[PDB]
């Protein structure tokens, strides 16, 4: 018999389960703080509370126990941990809400014991009893029980509950463990951190480097600060590990096939891509501190705007900080000027820089001397993350619109033919066209074409309305169309010069998320009776509800008259405004 | 560090070839002690154990038995797991440590890939290639009968015999699970050569032990790749820690630090601020930037990056296992934020034949830093308390054009000679019809020569028809291979900024400067749409070292020549530095 997974064959259980003990009052604040500081770094977290006062917080495995007395609460928590879960985990961590958990340190600890050796373990901070020389673990510092210990403890829970008269619950647990199995609290190492009352969290303290619990925590803010400090400590540890790995790669590089490729700065990051042909070379984008000379507009130079300027300033600051750190304390650098600035994006490596800085050197005595240095910065590409996105179905009811003006009657048949070949000819009635007539203060061919389409495709139906009002302002017409339409239809605002294709229809259907995103493509402009125009909105793919919300935000007349629908969604909307190129949309004039 | 003890078997001919590599490759990451075993000899590069009565004879039969006997007799109670492995195997210490820690060492476990002689069907043996791991109990129950197993030898395969010994004494067979074929990879169905070549396979990433690795250099390459993967994982961990710190400071009603907000990122309003996306089909790319051409073919760099991204997506999608398979990309989108990361929208065609979107994101980790030329800090401070750069040789091929010549040299003298810039000017003049403008050019050159007697101005009387390549080649041939040569043009005007950029951007043996010359439109340094445009297709101007030019093979002198030199430079391994050049503008000419 053969299995698809090792877990079934070898009986592999999950590593660790954390059982946070809380109460009715301490759940919505301290339990939530514990969840936000621990649950996203672990696998399974179970919250045990005596009673459920309010509704269970979302994403919180809250379990109602029944009693608030600490001894009975612990007894019922152990009963639940044995009945449910139970023989599914190798280690159980019982920790009160008032104790921060390091998560990473706890996982490292649990991975640092073997099943064969620590079969029956009672882990925690030892504490003296109050004749037996055994010691029990302090409740506030977390207790890491073993599965076998819990199984042997099961038939003694009620016996321990009904005989001894201890006050503290952790002392009761220690007494029960001692009287049932005989093993006390083992100190190993369990790196515990104790906090004096009313203490300020001092980041960078040595005790933050090696500690898996912190007791006592009385407010969620204190827990949050402790978690931030421990995150800083773990970050420093990770930086040290990265340095060690880089050193090992540098040591073993020159014996490998890659050689210089393996030992290419920075050590560990993928080597720069080697172009195969002339066209595949990567061009450095020159920029000064004021203007960028590689403009997507087309101009030879253009002042740095937004993202580019912010990136340049950040890179200059990083370079100055790194130089000051490297030359400290012998030399401190001064006001920095960017003589030459280069930047290219290497898809397999990351964004690269090559700066030529005109720095100034200040000796501690006070000497002044200008200095010119060249530095290189690389932003490595990290792992790929799949962003969550609302589910969108391929088959969506789409309503393509057309504000057919007076002068576009000649070109209207081309749009009608394109729409027919794109949606009406396929059997599925996935699209419907509701064109508008701008009867400015005589369109028989358009109605005849619509009737011909209706007769040729009996299922297809195309309506039309006669806007007598002038002022064809995109917003105005869009409000009228939105008013005379349902609030959940998918809107495809297509200009007269749009040649629809089934591929573009599918892309609009599956990239216009209701209430999450609006799709604004850019067509393929061509010269002479090509280019991707970036200043033309024209085609728009959004939803009626989103447009109504944007119009309400606008309301809360000059903007209504001189605002584009794309500009409206840009300003008065918090929706993704994806502006991508469409090769399937060809335009010409 | 008493968890895992792996004893790797070697041979006298493999001590300095595979044993040393394995000691410097994965013995430094095994959570425990790694000991090398060889045959008895009548200064080895490695500390090795010579098992008595053992000879280097393939297959390594009874050598594994002796090494297991040594394992039990020396470190039975000092370790929980014992691994028998060949020298041509790669073992990942951390993954194996977690996988073994998820197991009970006190139960008899005989791990390894299933092997499918004298096998009555129903039993099996762990294959000796990927690596077979025993437990303490298996050792304790088997090793008293190793001699008995050796005296009942049936087959000529060592791993079959070891599995038979385990089954006869140890109460265990090899693991039957199909997951072993992935964890302990054999890498023999493909890659027949015998050394890992394709490193970007999901099988390589998901495996624990990789075999075979006969070539030591490829073993080092695989080790470097694995360490690079570990570094990338650690960088992602740093990004996650920064995100957590930023969120945690937000919760505590405290201002986030600068290092935690840029890396802790989870409407643009203005029209020219939204970053446009690019269409990515299976083998074509469409862009909206003026610099990029629409419908450009998908570059090999872009193809490799997309393949790696799709591989990562498949790895992080099949983590919930059914087995998802990737076929092709119907279309895609890409938006490169310079300071944050890269956003993808891939419409994959996955197989469980169902399409699935993926709004990917590839953030940037903490930027790295390096100074190109480190300086002596100690020697600098004493100097502070208390033009002589690299000479640029200007080569100017010529034919006629008296007025442009005079304008060029007026600019050259005004910008170099009076400032005494460290340059050498070489005038390559083609004496068309053997005279005519040559005499006046010589007179002007001589007058400018004695006007500035410290200047370096030389004219070479070329003959024959017009040829940029031939004149440039013979002008260069008189200079040594450590000289900086500039392939300047007569109808050009430049300042010292261009000279400094040429000096810095040209690395002897590594980099070639290939500026994008600004060509003035038909009616100065003011850059405007009407004034001129960037000549992307112009590779005429070059700042290249003589040795680099010789290595590129020089000009063909048969025909466009600049494009051929660019291609030869690319093929030679040099790095072409293509970028804008704001220090020199090409004056218009009919
Ligand atoms: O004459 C020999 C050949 C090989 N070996 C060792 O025996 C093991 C089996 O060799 P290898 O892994 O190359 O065989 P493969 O697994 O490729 O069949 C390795 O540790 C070799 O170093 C040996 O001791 N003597
Ligand atoms: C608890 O944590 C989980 C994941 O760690 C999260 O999804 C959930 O929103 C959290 N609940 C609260 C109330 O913070
Ligand atoms: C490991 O196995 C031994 C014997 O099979 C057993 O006594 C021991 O309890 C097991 N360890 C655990 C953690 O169950
Ligand atoms: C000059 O250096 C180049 C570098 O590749 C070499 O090819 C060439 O032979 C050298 N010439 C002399 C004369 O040393
Ligand atoms: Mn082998
Ligand atoms: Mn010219």
């Amino acid at each position: 018999v053969r299995t698809r997974y090792i877990s079934t064959e070898l009986g592999i259980r999950q590593r660790l389960l954390v059982a946070v003990l809380t109460s009715q009052t301490t759940l919505p604040t301290l339990g939530v703080a514990v969840n936000r500081t621990l649950g996203h770094r672990l696998e399974r977290v179970v919250f045990l509370t005596g009673a459920r006062g309010r509704r269970a917080p979302p994403g919180m495995a809250v379990v109602t126990l029944g009693e608030e007395r600490p001894i009975g609460h612990l007894h019922l928590a152990l009963r639940h941990l044995l009945e449910q879960h139970g023989d599914d985990f190798d280690w159980f961590f019982l920790v009160p809400d008032t104790t921060y958990t390091e998560a990473h340190g706890l996982a490292r600890l649990t991975g640092h014991l073997s099943l064969a050796s620590a079969a029956h373990l009672y882990l925690g901070r030892p504490q003296d009893f109050i004749p037996t020389p055994g010691r029990y673990c302090h409740g506030g510092f977390g207790v890491l029980l073993s599965r076998m210990l819990l199984q042997q403890l099961r038939p003694h829970l009620e016996g321990c509950r009904n005989d001894i008269v201890s006050a503290r619950p952790d002392e009761w647990l220690g007494r029960c463990i001692l009287d049932a199995t005989g093993v006390g609290c083992t100190g190993d190492h369990y790196s515990h951190l104790e906090l004096s009352p009313g203490e300020p969290v001092q980041e960078g303290d040595p005790h933050f480097r090696s500690a898996l619990t912190a007791h006592p925590v009385r407010d969620p803010v204190h827990m949050y600060q402790l978690h931030k400090a421990f995150a800083r400590a773990e970050l420093e540890r990770t930086y040290q590990e990265i340095q060690e790995l880089q050193w090992e790669i540098q040591n073993t590089s020159h014996l490998a096939v890659d050689g210089d490729q393996a030992a290419a700065w920075p050590v560990g990051i993928p080597a720069p891509s080697r172009p195969a042909s002339r066209f595949e070379v990567l061009r450095w984008d020159y920029f000064t501190e004021q203007h960028a000379f590689s403009c997507a507009d087309g101009s030879p130079r253009c002042p740095l705007r937004g993202a580019d300027r912010a990136d340049v300033a950040d890179v200059l600051g990083t370079a100055l900080e790194e130089l000051n750190r490297r030359y400290h304390p012998a030399l401190r650098l001064q006001k920095q000027q960017l003589v030459n600035g280069y930047r290219r994006f290497d898809p397999a490596r990351g964004m690269e820089y090559t700066l030529d800085l005109q720095l100034e050197a200040l000796t501690p005595q006070g000497g002044r001397r200008p200095l010119t240095r060249r530095v290189q910065l690389l932003r490595p590409l990290s792992r790929v993350e799949i962003l969550p996105v609302p589910y969108v179905t391929e088959a969506s009811r789409l309503t393509v619109l057309l504000p057919l003006a007076a002068a576009e009657r000649d070109l209207a048949p081309g749009f009608l033919e394109a729409f027919a070949t794109a949606a009406l000819e396929p059997g599925d009635a996935a699209a419907a066209l509701t064109l508008l007539l701008l009867y400015e203060p005589v369109f028989a061919p358009v109605k005849a074409h619509v009737a011909e389409l209706e007769r040729r495709f009996p299922g297809a139906r195309v309506p039309w309305l006669s806007v007598q009002t002038a002022a064809p302002s995109p917003l105005r017409l869009m409000d009228l169309l939105s008013k005379k339409h349902p609030l959940d239809t998918l809107f495809l605002l297509a200009g007269p010069d749009t040649v629809l294709t089934p591929d573009f229809l599918n892309r609009c259907r599956m990239h216009a998320i209701s209430g999450w995103q609006a799709f604004f493509p850019m067509h393929f402009q061509a010269f002479h009776p090509g280019r991707f125009d970036r200043q033309a909105a024209s085609e728009a793919c959004f939803y009626n509800s989103d447009y109504v919300a944007a119009r309400g935000r606008l309301a809360a007349e000059e903007l209504l008259e001189s605002l584009d629908v794309y500009e409206l969604f840009l300003h008065f909307s918090s929706l993704h405004v994806l502006r991508a190129v469409e090769p399937a949309l060809l335009q010409r004039y | 560090r008493d968890f895992l003890y792996v004893g790797v078997m070697t041979a006298q001919k493999y001590l300095g070839s595979r044993a040393l590599a394995a000691q410097r490759t994965w013995a430094r990451f095994i959570p425990g002690r790694v000991e090398f075993f060889s045959s008895q000899q009548p200064p080895p590069p490695l500390p090795v154990i010579a098992l008595p009565g053992v000879d280097d004879s393939y297959p390594p039969q009874k050598k594994s038995f002796m090494m297991i006997k040594y394992m039990h007799d020396h470190y039975l109670d000092k370790y929980e797991w014992f691994m028998r492995a060949d020298d041509d195997v790669y073992i990942k210490g951390d993954k194996l440590e977690e996988f073994l820690r998820s197991l009970n060492s006190s139960k008899p476990l005989y791990l390894g890939q299933t092997g499918l002689l004298g096998l009555e069907p129903g039993e099996n043996f762990c294959m000796g290639g990927p690596g077979m791991i025993f437990s303490r109990e298996v050792l304790r129950r088997m090793v008293p009968h190793i001699g008995e197993c050796l005296r009942e030898m049936y087959t000529t395969h060592e791993d079959v015999e070891v599995g038979r010994c385990v089954r006869r004494f140890g109460g265990t067979q090899c693991v039957w699970s199909y997951e072993m074929q992935q964890l302990f990879h054999e890498n023999y169905e493909h890659n027949r050569k015998g050394y890992i070549q394709d490193l970007h396979n999901s099988k390589i990433h998901a495996a624990i032990t990789l075999h075979p690795n006969k070539r030591p250099a490829y073993q080092y390459r695989l080790h470097n790749y694995m360490l690079s993967r570990k570094i990338s994982e650690l960088r992602y961990r740093t990004i996650q820690l920064h995100r957590e710190s930023a969120l945690m400071s937000k919760l505590s009603n405290t201002e986030v630090s600068k290092e935690d907000q840029q890396l802790g990122v989870i409407q643009p309003r203005e029209r020219n601020e939204v970053i446009e996306w690019e269409f990515l089909t299976g083998k074509l790319l469409y862009s909206a930037a003026e610099n990029q051409p629409p419908r450009q073919s998908l570059s090999s760099i872009l193809r490799t990056a997309l393949d790696d991204t799709v591989l990562q997506v498949m790895e992080m999608i099949n983590e919930n296992a059914r087995l998802i398979d990737f076929k092709e990309i119907q279309y895609g989108y890409r938006r490169v934020n310079p300071m944050h990361g890269v956003e993808y929208i891939l419409d994959l065609l996955l197989l469980y034949p169902v399409r699935r979107h993926a709004y990917l994101q590839q953030l940037f980790s903490k930027p790295f830093f390096r100074e190109t030329e480190e300086l002596d800090v100690n020697s600098l401070v004493e100097s502070i308390n208390s033009h002589n750069e690299k000479k640029v040789h200007i080569l100017v091929p010529l034919i006629g054009r008296y007025d442009i010549f005079l304008r060029f040299m007026e600019n050259f003298e005004n910008m170099c000679l009076i400032p005494k810039q460290n340059v050498k000017l070489v005038i390559i003049l083609f004496s068309r019809d053997s005279g005519q403008d040559s005499s006046k050019h010589i007179e002007l050159i001589k007058g400018y020569q004695n006007k500035y007697p410290k200047a370096e101005m030389t004219l070479i009387p070329m003959k024959g028809e017009f040829s940029r390549g031939l004149g440039l080649e013979m002008a260069s041939a008189q200079f040594d291979n450590d000289t900086l040569l500039l392939f300047c043009d007569v109808d050009l005007i430049f300042r010292e900024d261009f000279l400094q950029r040429c000096r810095d951007n040209t690395i002897q043996g590594q980099q070639v400067y290939y500026p994008i010359i600004f060509s003035q439109y038909d009616p100065y340094f003011i850059f405007s749409k009407k004034t001129g445009f960037w000549r992307d297709y112009g590779y005429g101007i070059t700042c290249i070292y003589k040795s680099d030019l010789l290595g590129a093979g020089g000009f063909d002198t048969s025909i466009l020549e600049d494009v051929d030199l660019y291609n030869k430079v690319i093929l030679s391994g040099l790095r072409p530095f293509r970028s804008q050049e704001v220090g020199v503008v090409h004056i218009f000419h009919p």
